[PDB]
Order: structure tokens, then C-alpha cells, then sequence
């Protein structure tokens, strides 16, 4: 056999925070519903909470 | 007319202060517990933000 590696991951329905840039490419998301700081996150509508 | 004596009058006067601090949630007031729901609410998501 050859030298080469695969992942397999499963797709769920989610709620997800994107962010896109000046050039409008996705530099960032926030997975809503994954831990209470990415939770505030997604109450606020924001990456960062003072 | 002058005084010739006085009392000592003692008046209570209530002030309220502050009253019972409340939150809401749009998702599970608006949306009960229905994913369905919750999807369309989305869009409305800058009005609770508010
Ligand atoms: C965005 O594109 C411009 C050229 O169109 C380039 O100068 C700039 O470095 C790019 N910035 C990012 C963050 O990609």
C-alpha cells in the first residue's frame, strides 16, 4: 500500500458564525451551540464579549 | 403669633429604588422548543439583539 491518510467526519445540523473578510474569503466561524463562551457568542452576534 | 412650645414630629415616606430585574429568551419564548421554528427566527435575530 501506498503512503496516504483519510478522515471521515459526520455532518450534523448546526448553527454557525462566519466571518467574512475585506476580500471576501471566511477567515473565521464560531460553532454555535459548542461551549458557553461560543454560545455568548452567538447570542451577541460577535467574536469578541467584553 | 409666636411659639411658646413644640413637638417632635416623626413622618415615614417609602421611596421605591429599584424594581425586579428581568431576561428574556426570544428562542424558547417565540420558538417554544421546535427546531423548525427556530430556523425561520434566524432572520429576526438582530430584533432580539436589541
Ligand atoms: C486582499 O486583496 C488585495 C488585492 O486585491 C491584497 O492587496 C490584500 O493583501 C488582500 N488582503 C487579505 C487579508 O487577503
Amino acid at each position: 500500500a501506498g503512503a496516504a491518510a483519510y478522515y471521515v467526519g459526520y455532518l450534523q445540523p448546526r448553527t454557525f458564525l462566519l466571518k467574512y473578510n475585506e476580500n471576501g474569503t471566511i477567515t473565521d466561524a464560531v460553532d454555535c451551540a459548542l461551549d458557553p463562551l461560543s454560545e455568548t457568542k452567538c447570542t451577541l452576534k460577535s467574536f469578541t464579549v467584553e | 403669633a409666636i411659639p411658646t412650645n413644640f413637638t417632635i414630629s416623626v413622618t415615614t415616606e417609602i421611596l421605591p429604588v429599584s424594581m425586579t430585574k428581568t431576561s428574556v429568551d426570544c428562542t424558547m419564548y417565540i420558538c417554544g422548543d421546535s427546531t423548525e421554528c427556530s430556523n425561520l427566527l434566524l432572520q429576526y435575530g438582530s430584533f432580539c439583539t436589541q
